[PDB]
C-alpha cells in the first residue's frame, strides 16, 4: 500500500518450505527447488503462495517472533521487553500473520501486549528514559501525534 | 517536631502556591515525573528564596535537620497529587540546585562544616555500588516485640527498648526497603588552588536517582553539605553528603545518549553537511592557536568523528578510528596541538607518559592490601575508551605494554590474564602519536624507519603517520610571525577569530557536541568503486614502495595500511552524516595520507 | 535479489517522511533518484521480457506445467511490488510537494513559484513540470472563490484583532494595496490581523 | 492540504470554538451594529446584567467599554463543592461548565479584573481540580478496550489534547480483534 | 433559515468535518445563502465605512467589530473546504470508484461542489500525467491500471465507517427512537450487543454503527 510501512512490513522473511517442485528458481541454478526445500520468504509473495496450489505452494512454518519463548516472555513483564530488538515491525506485521493463517489466541494475547504498552505510553504525555529507544514504528509514532498534541496543548496554556 | 509539621505544612504551602506565571512549576513538575518514577524534584532556591525567606534562613542554618522535613511533606504531596484515595509509595528524593556562589576546595575548613556549599572540583574513580537501609523492622530475640525502624537520613544503632537486653533486635531482611548510594572519590580541578603542593581529594556521596549520574573523569559540580564521620583526637574523617548535583557542561554525554533534543541541532547539524566549507570550517576550528601546518590540521578531524566500524559476524571487527604521528622537530606545535585535541575530545585522557599523569598507560591489577583480593586498578587506556588517545614522550613509552598498545589499538582490547582475572577488557581508543623523532632532522638524512624504537612495525600498527617538517624557511614565517604578536596581546589574532564565528568559524565546545553527535548515528560506508580505487591507487602504493625499494632499501607499507585509509573515507564521510561516500569524497582523504606516501619516500 | 532493490528506495522514503515530520519544517527534498528507479527498470522490464519469453517457451515445450503456470502468479507479484515502491515512493514525493503547493503561494500576490521550492533543478523535471502545473490548477480554486480566499492564506485563526509586528532588513514598501505602511529595517508597528497574513508569510514581517 | 493536525483540533483552535459562546457583561456605554449572528441590540443599556457572545466581549473588554460578568460557577466556594464531589466519586468526573478550562485562561488573562480574589486561589483549585481529573482520566485508561467508551463528563480541551492517543490506538484494537475472526 | 442557525449548522459541519472519518455532503443549499451573505455585508460595511469619511468634514467600535465578524467568519469555511479537498485527493480513487458505478449516491451535484469535482478530477487527471510519464512508460499490461487487483489492495481506501471518534448526544426530543432507560438511543454494535446511549452522554465508538445519528443530526462530534 501507499503507507511506506505497508511495502516494508512484507520486508521481512518467514519460514517456509514448498510442498511442490519448483522450476525456474525464484532466486541461483535450481533451476527447479526440490519440495520442502526450507526458505525464508518475504510476506508480500509467500502470502498468496498459500492461497494458490487444493493444496498450496508453501507450508509455511511458524515465525521465529511467534515462537512459545517470545509469546510468554511478553506475558511477564509487557513494559520491559524491547519491542524494537525483536522485528521491528510487529503490530504492522503479527496482524498481517494473524490474519493470513487467520489465529485465535495469540490475538487476544498481543492485544494486551499494546494495551499495557499505550497504558505506559500515555504516562510520557508529560513533559525519557531507557525507553524511548525500544518502541515499535508505530508504537514511536503514537508517541509522535499523542506527545506532539500535549506538546501542543502547554504552550498554548501559558502565553 | 509540631514545629517541623509547621515546616511541613510551610513547604506544602510552597509547592502548592508558588507561581511563575501561571503554572506551578514544582506542582507540574511532580505529576510529570511521578509517571517518570523519578520520585524526586530539582528545585530552585531562588524561586524558594522569592517564595519565603525565612524558611530559607532556618534551612541554611541546619539543613540536615530539615531536609528530610522537606522530603516528608513532598513525599506527602505526591499522596495528594499521585492518586485519590478512600500504594506502594516510595519515599521521595530530592535534589536541590542554585547559582549560589562558587568555592575552591583549598580553602574548605570548619566554618561552613555542615552548611551548602556549590564547587566544582573533577571525580577521579567512582566506587562500587554500595546498597543502604530504608525501612527496617524487627522481632525481639527474647520477648518477641515488633519493633518497625524508618532508617531516615543523614551513626544509627538500633533502640533496644520492648532482659530484654541489651539490645535484642536483628533485621527483618525479608521485609526492608532499600536505597544506592555511590561513595563518589572527587578531586579539586587541575588549574585551582594547587600552590605548589598536590591535588586533594574529598569523599562524597550519592544515593538513589544521584547514583551513576556521573562518569569518572569528568568535570563536574556538587552541591551538598560539609560534615564528618569517625571511620576508623577526635579526629573524624571529612567528607560532603551529596544534594544536590549537576554535570558541569554538559557533561550529559552518557548513556545512549542525549541531546535533547533541541531541534535546532539538527538543522544546524544539517546545514554544517550542506556547508562546502564545513570539512575546511571544522579544520578552521582545531587550530585559533595555530595558523599552519593545514594537512595535519585536517588529520585531526577525520578521528575523532570515529571511522568505519564493522563489526560483520564472525567476531572478526576491525577498529577505529584509526592512529596518527605527529612526529617532527620541536616547533610543530604538536603538544600545542594536541592539548587542543584532547580538550575537542567529550571524553578522552592527556598523555605524556611514560602514563598519565601516574597511569599505567594500560590497567595495572593492584590488590587491595586490606582484605588481599586482588582487584583491577583501571588505566588511561581504559577510562579513555570511546574517546581520545593522547600520547607524549612516546619515545619512553612503557615497553612490556607498549605491546599493549600495540595491540589495543588494533584488537580494540587489552587481555589481562594475570593474577585471578582473565578478562579482555574494552579500549576502543584511538591512538594520536605525538612523540619527537630520534635526533629531531637527523633521521632524515638517515634511514627515516626505526626512528621508534626498534622496529618499523609500529608505523604499521599507526595509520596516518605524518612527519612535520620545518625549515626556517622565508615568508611563510613572516605571516605566521605576524600572526604570534597578535596572539600575544591583546589576543589580537583571538579577537579576529569572534567576527569569523560570526561569518563562518564554529565555537568548538560545540565541536564537542557535533562530534558526539555523529559518533551516535550508524556508521558511514563507501560506494563500491571508490573502493575499486583504493585498490588501483594502492597496487600502485605497493609496487611503488617495491620499485622504490628496488635499490634494496630496508623500511611503511602493509594491506592495514590500505584499510587505514579505507577507515579515513568513513571518518571523513561521517563529516557529512551521509549513508554513503562520493568518489572524490574518499579522494582527499587518499590526497591527506599520499603526504605520509611520501614520508615512506623520505 | 529480486523486489529487494526499492526496498532501499521506500527506506529513504522513511527518511525522508522523517524530514518533513516533525521536521523541523524546512521540505527540501533531496532529490528524485533517477539512477535507482531505472535500475529497477531494467529489471521491471527484464521480468517481464523474462516473462514474455517465457510466454513464448509455454507455448511450446513447457506444455502449461503447473509450475510454468507459476512464474505468472511469480513475477508479475514482484510487478506490482515495484509499482508499490515507485507509486508510494511518488505518492510521498508529491504529497509532500502539494503541500509544499498549498501552504504558501505565498501570498499576495503569490507571485510565481519562482525560487519557491529552493530544490529547483534538483526535483526532478517531471516533477517540475508537474508542480507548476498543479499550482497551475491552484489558481483555478482562486477562480472558483470568491470568497475571498486565502486559502493559501488565513490557516490560524484570527486575534485579536491588533498585533505588533516588526520587521527584518525588508525593504519596502511593497505596500501599494491597503495603504503605504514604509518598510524599514527595524520597523515594527501596531495593526489588525488582516494585512499581516501576506508578509507574515513572505517573510517580512516577524512578532506577533 | 491541511498536514496539522489534522483529525484533531488543534487547541488554538478549540478556543476559537468556545469563543462563540453566550456570557453576561456590564457595559459601560449607552449603527447598529448590524453583524450577523448577533442579534443584539439597540444601545445597551450601561452598568447592567446583558447577554452578548464572548469574543465581543473581549474585545470591548480590551476598550474597556464593558465588563464581563464572572460565570455564576466559577467561584472558590463552588469549586469545593465540586472538587469534593470529585474525591468521593472515584469514577464519574462530575460536572462542569465544559468550555472552562479554555474560559479560564481567557479570563485569567483579560477578564482577570473583574472577579473578586481568583488570583492565587482558583489557578490552584483548578490545576488540582485538573489533576484529580487527571489522574481520573489517566487511572480510566485502563479499561481501554473496543469497542466501547464512557467518557461521560470531560472537557473538550481535556479531550482534544489527548485524542490521538484514544482515537489511534482504538483502531489497532479494535481492528485486530474483529479481524481475528 | 435563522442567519444564526446557519453558523450553527455551518460550525456543526465544520467540526463534523475534521473529526470526520471519511468526506460527507457539501451543505450548498445554505452554504450558498451563506458565501452570498458574506459579500452583501462585505459590500455594506465599506459603504458605511467610506460614509464614515463623510463625516471627517467617534465610533468605529462596531465598525471594525463588525469588519472582524467576517475574517472570524470567512476563516471557518477554509478549514471546512480545505479538509474536504484533502480528503478528495486522499480518497481520489475511491471517489471514481463509486463514481463510475451506478448505485448508489455520487459526486453529482450531491456530494461535490462544483470547484470540488473539477479539483477531483483535474487533480487525479493530472496525477495520472505525472503517475503516466514518470512511473508508466515502463508500464507491464497488468500494471496498466491504477486501482484494484484484487490485492494488495489499492485504494479502494479509505471507505473506513469502522473507525473511532469522540461524539456528544443531541436532539430535539419527542420528550421516535427513545427507548430509556432515561434515554435514546440503539443500535446494537456489528459483533456485539447495545450499549446504549443518553445525549447528556458522550460514547466513542465505529463511525459506522454511529453514522446514521449524524445524518440524523442525533450526535455532536
Ligand atoms: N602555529 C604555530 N606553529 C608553531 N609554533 C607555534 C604556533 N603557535 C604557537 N607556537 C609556539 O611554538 C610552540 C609550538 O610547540 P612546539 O615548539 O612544537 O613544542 P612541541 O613539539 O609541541 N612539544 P613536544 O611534543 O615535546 O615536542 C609553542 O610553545 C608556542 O609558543
Amino acid at each position: 500500500y501507499y503507507d511506506i510501512d505497508d511495502v516494508l512490513a512484507d520486508g521481512t522473511e518467514f519460514p517456509c518450505k514448498f510442498q511442490y517442485d519448483i522450476p525456474g528458481l525464484g532466486y541461483n541454478p535450481g533451476r527447479p527447488i526440490t519440495k520442502n526445500t526450507k526458505l525464508s520468504l518475504p510476506l508480500w509473495l509467500a502470502r498468496i503462495l498459500a492461497i494458490v496450489g487444493p493444496v498450496p505452494f508453501v507450508e509455511l512454518l511458524p515465525p521465529d517472533m511467534f515462537s512459545t519463548k517470545v509469546m510468554n516472555a511478553i506475558k511477564t513483564d509487557p513494559v520491559a521487553l524491547d519491542l524494537h530488538s525483536i522485528n521491528s515491525h510487529f503490530f504492522s506485521l503479527a496482524i498481517k500473520w494473524i490474519m493470513l493463517f487467520s489465529e485465535k489466541e495469540l490475538a487476544n494475547v498481543v492485544s494486551e501486549l499494546l494495551l499495557q504498552r499505550a497504558q505506559e505510553l500515555n504516562h510520557h504525555a508529560s513533559s525519557t528514559s531507557t525507553f524511548l529507544l525500544k518502541l515499535e514504528e508505530m508504537e514511536k509514532e503514537i508517541y509522535k501525534k499523542s506527545h506532539e498534541s500535549y506538546k501542543d496543548t502547554k504552550r498554548w496554556m501559558f502565553k | 517536631d509540631d514545629d517541623n509539621t509547621e515546616i511541613i505544612k510551610s513547604f506544602k504551602n510552597f509547592i502548592l502556591e508558588f507561581r511563575l506565571d501561571s503554572q506551578f512549576i514544582y506542582r507540574d513538575q511532580l505529576r510529570n515525573n511521578i509517571l517518570v518514577k523519578n520520585y524526586s524534584l530539582t528545585v530552585n532556591m531562588e524561586h524558594l528564596i522569592g517564595y519565603n525567606e525565612d524558611i530559607y534562613k532556618k534551612l541554611s542554618d541546619e539543613p540536615s535537620d530539615i531536609i528530610p522535613l522537606f522530603e516528608t511533606a513532598i513525599t506527602q504531596v505526591a499522596k495528594r497529587i499521585s492518586i485519590l484515595s478512600r500504594n506502594s509509595l516510595p519515599t521521595f528524593q530530592l535534589i536541590l540546585n542554585s547559582n549560589a556562589n562558587q568555592i575552591p576546595l583549598r580553602d574548605l575548613d570548619s566554618e561552613h562544616v555542615s552548611k551548602i556549599v556549590r564547587l566544582s572540583g573533577i571525580i577521579i574513580s567512582t566506587s562500587v555500588l554500595s546498597s543502604r537501609a530504608t525501612y527496617l523492622s524487627i522481632m525481639c530475640r527474647n520477648c518477641r516485640h515488633t519493633t518497625s525502624i524508618t532508617i531516615n537520613n543523614f551513626t544509627v544503632s538500633l533502640p533496644r527498648s520492648c532482659n530484654c537486653g541489651p539490645d535484642p533486635y536483628i533485621i527483618i531482611h525479608e521485609s526492608s526497603k532499600f536505597i544506592d548510594q555511590q561513595f563518589l572519590k572527587l578531586q579539586e580541578i587541575p588549574e585551582l588552588v594547587p600552590v605548589g603542593e598536590m591535588p586533594r581529594n574529598l569523599t562524597m556521596t550519592c544515593d538513589r536517582y544521584l547514583t551513576n549520574k556521573v562518569i569518572p573523569g569528568t568535570r563536574v559540580t556538587i552541591v551538598g553539605i560539609y560534615s564528618i564521620y569517625n571511620s576508623k583526637v577526635a579526629i573524624r574523617t571529612p567528607y560532603i553528603k551529596i544534594l544536590g548535583i549537576q554535570s558541569d557542561v554538559e557533561t550529559s554525554s552518557i548513556w545512549n545518549s542525549v541531546t535533547m533534543f533541541t531541534e535546532e541541532e539538527e538543522e544546524e547539524f544539517l546545514q554544517l553537511s550542506r556547508n562546502p566549507k564545513l570539512y575546511e570550517i571544522l579544520t578552521n576550528s582545531i587550530a585559533p592557536s595555530i595558523f599552519g601546518n593545514e594537512d595535519i590540521k585536517k588529520a585531526i578531524v577525520c578521528l575523532l568523528m570515529g571511522g568505519s566500524k564493522k563489526i560483520l559476524p564472525d567476531g572478526m571487527r576491525l577498529r577505529g578510528d584509526i592512529n596518527v604521528l605527529l612526529l617532527g622537530d620541536p616547533g610543530t606545535a604538536k603538544s600545542q596541538l594536541l592539548k587542543f585535541v584532547e580538550k575537542v575530545s567529550p571524553i578522552a585522557v592527556y598523555t605524556s607518559g611514560k602514563g598519565s599523569s601516574a597511569a599505567g598507560l594500560t590497567a595495572s591489577v593492584q590488590r587491595d592490601p586490606m582484605t588481599r583480593e586482588f582487584y583491577l586498578e583501571g588505566g588511561a587506556m581504559v577510562l579513555a575508551d570511546g574517546g581520545v588517545v593522547c600520547i607524549d614522550e612516546f619515545d619512553k613509552m612503557r615497553d612490556e605494554d607498549r605491546v599493549a598498545i600495540h595491540e589495543a589499538m588494533e584488537q580494540q582490547t587489552i587481555s589481562i590474564a594475570k593474577a585471578g582475572i582473565t578478562t579482555v577488557l574494552n579500549s576502543r581508543t584511538s591512538v594520536l602519536a605525538a612523540a619527537n623523532p630520534i635526533y629531531g632532522r637527523y633521521d632524515d638524512l638517515k634511514s627515516p624507519g626505526d626512528n621508534i624504537d626498534f622496529q618499523t612495525t609500529i608505523l604499521s600498527r599507526f595509520d596516518m603517520i605524518f612527519i612535520v617538517k620545518d625549515d626556517h624557511n622565508e615568508e611563510r614565517d613572516i605571516s605566521i610571525a605576524n600572526h604570534v604578536i597578535n596572539i600575544h596581546t591583546g589576543n589580537a589574532n583571538a579577537m579576529q577569530n569572534q567576527q569569523e564565528e560570526n561569518g563562518s568559524e564554529i565555537s568548538i565546545e560545540k565541536m564537542k557536541r557535533y562530534i558526539t553527535y555523529c559518533r551516535l548515528k550508524c556508521a558511514p560506508r563507501l560506494s563500491p568503486q571508490a573502493a575499486e580505487k583504493l585498490s588501483s591507487n594502492f597496487v600502485t602504493i605497493r609496487k611503488q614502495l617495491l620499485i622504490n625499494e628496488l635499490e634494496s632499501t630496508e623500511r611503511p607499507i602493509t594491506i592495514r595500511q590500505l584499510e587505514a585509509i579505507i577507515r579515513i573515507t568513513e571518518s571523513l564521510a561521517k563529516l557529512e552524516l551521509s549513508p554513503i561516500a562520493q568518489e572524490r569524497h574518499v579522494d582527499e582523504a587518499i590526497r591527506l595520507f599520499q603526504a605520509s606516501t611520501m614520508d615512506a619516500a623520505s | 535479489m529480486y523486489g529487494d532493490l526499492g526496498n532501499k528506495l521506500v527506506l529513504e522514503a522513511k527518511r525522508t517522511k522523517q524530514l518533513y515530520a516533525r521536521s523541523n519544517q524546512d521540505v527540501n527534498l533531496p532529490m528524485y533518484h533517477e539512477d535507482i528507479i531505472r535500475n529497477i527498470l531494467k529489471e521491471v522490464s527484464n521480468l517481464r521480457k523474462n516473462t514474455e519469453y517465457l510466454k513464448e517457451q509455454q507455448q511450446l515445450g513447457m506444455l502449461d506445467d503447473k509450475v510454468a503456470k507459476c512464474q505468472y502468479f511469480v513475477t508479475l507479484l514482484c510487478m506490482e511490488r515495484n509499482k508499490r515502491c515507485l507509486l508510494a515512493y511518488q505518492r510521498l514525493r508529491t504529497d509532500i510537494l502539494d503541500s509544499m503547493a498549498w501552504n504558501n503561494n505565498g501570498l499576495d500576490l503569490m507571485s510565481s513559484i519562482t525560487f519557491s521550492q529552493q530544490d529547483t533543478n534538483n526535483l526532478s523535471h517531471q516533477e517540475q513540470e508537474y508542480l507548476k502545473e498543479y499550482c497551475d490548477l491552484i489558481t483555478d480554486l482562486k477562480s472558483g472563490d470568491l470568497v475571498d480566499i486565502d486559502l493559501s492564506g488565513s490557516l490560524v485563526p484570527p486575534s485579536d484583532v491588533f498585533i505588533d509586528v516588526r520587521v527584518l532588513k525588508d525593504a519596502g514598501e511593497i505596500q501599494t494595496e491597503y495603504g503605504v505602511f514604509n518598510l524599514i529595517k527595524d520597523s515594527q508597528f501596531f495593526v489588525r490581523q488582516s494585512d499581516v497574513e501576506r508578509l507574515i508569510q513572505q517573510g517580512y514581517l516577524q512578532k506577533i | 492540504l491541511p498536514a496539522h493536525l489534522q483529525q484533531t483540533f488543534s487547541p488554538e483552535e478549540i478556543q476559537f470554538i468556545v469563543e462563540n459562546e453566550p456570557i453576561k457583561i456590564f457595559p459601560r456605554i449607552t449603527w447598529q451594529l448590524i453583524t450577523t449572528d448577533d442579534k443584539a441590540l439597540n444601545n445597551m443599556v450601561a452598568m447592567r446584567s446583558t447577554e452578548v457572545v464572548l469574543w465581543i466581549a473581549l474585545l470591548l473588554k480590551q476598550q474597556s467599554k464593558c465588563s464581563i460578568v464572572a460565570p455564576q460557577w466559577l467561584t472558590t466556594k463552588e469549586l469545593d463543592r465540586k472538587i469534593q464531589y470529585e474525591k468521593t466519586h472515584p469514577d464519574r468526573f462530575s460536572e462542569l461548565p465544559w468550555n472552562w478550562l479554555v474560559l479560564a485562561r481567557i479570563l485569567f488573562n483579560k477578564a482577570k479584573d473583574d472577579f473578586h480574589d481568583p488570583i492565587h486561589e482558583l489557578r490552584g483549585k483548578i490545576q488540582d481540580l485538573r489533576e484529580i481529573r487527571q489522574i481520573k482520566v489517566l487511572k480510566g485508561l485502563k479499561y481501554l478496550n473496543e469497542s466501547h467508551l464512557q467518557l461521560d463528563n470531560l472537557s473538550l480541551l481535556e479531550i482534544n489534547e489527548l485524542r490521538p492517543f484514544i482515537t489511534e490506538i482504538m483502531d489497532k484494537l479494535r481492528e485486530i480483534h474483529t479481524a481475528s475472526l | 433559515v435563522s442567519p444564526q442557525q446557519d453558523f450553527s449548522d455551518l460550525m456543526k459541519s465544520w467540526k463534523n468535518e475534521r473529526c470526520s472519518p471519511e468526506l460527507l455532503p457539501y451543505p450548498h443549499q445554505l452554504m450558498k445563502r451563506l458565501l452570498n451573505r458574506i459579500s452583501m455585508q462585505s459590500q455594506l460595511i465599506e459603504n458605511i465605512s467610506m460614509g464614515f469619511l463623510d463625516m471627517q468634514n467617534e465610533s468605529k467600535l462596531p465598525l471594525l467589530c463588525m469588519e472582524t465578524e467576517l475574517e472570524r467568519l470567512k476563516f471557518v469555511i477554509r478549514s471546512y473546504i480545505r479538509c474536504r479537498l484533502s480528503k478528495i485527493d486522499k480518497f481520489s480513487l475511491y471517489l471514481r470508484q463509486l463514481n463510475e458505478d451506478e448505485n448508489s449516491l455520487i459526486s453529482l451535484t450531491d456530494l461535490l461542489s462544483k470547484d470540488e469535482i473539477k479539483y477531483h478530477d483535474t487533480h487525479s487527471l493530472i496525477w495520472l500525467k505525472l503517475v503516466n510519464d514518470s512511473i508508466l512508460k515502463y508500464m507491464p499490461e497488468e500494471l496498466q491500471a491504477i486501482n484494484d487487483t484484487e490485492g494488495s489492495v489499492n485504494m479502494i481506501d479509505e471507505p473506513d465507517w469502522n473507525k473511532f471518534v469522540f461524539i456528544h448526544v443531541n436532539g430535539p426530543p419527542d420528550g421516535e427512537n427513545e427507548f430509556g432507560k432515561p434515554c435514546y438511543t440503539v443500535t446494537i454494535p456489528d459483533l456485539k450487543e447495545e450499549v446504549e446511549l443518553t445525549i447528556g452522554s458522550i460514547y466513542v465508538m465505529r463511525y459506522e454503527v454511529i453514522r446514521d445519528l449524524l445524518r440524523d443530526d442525533k450526535v455532536a462530534l
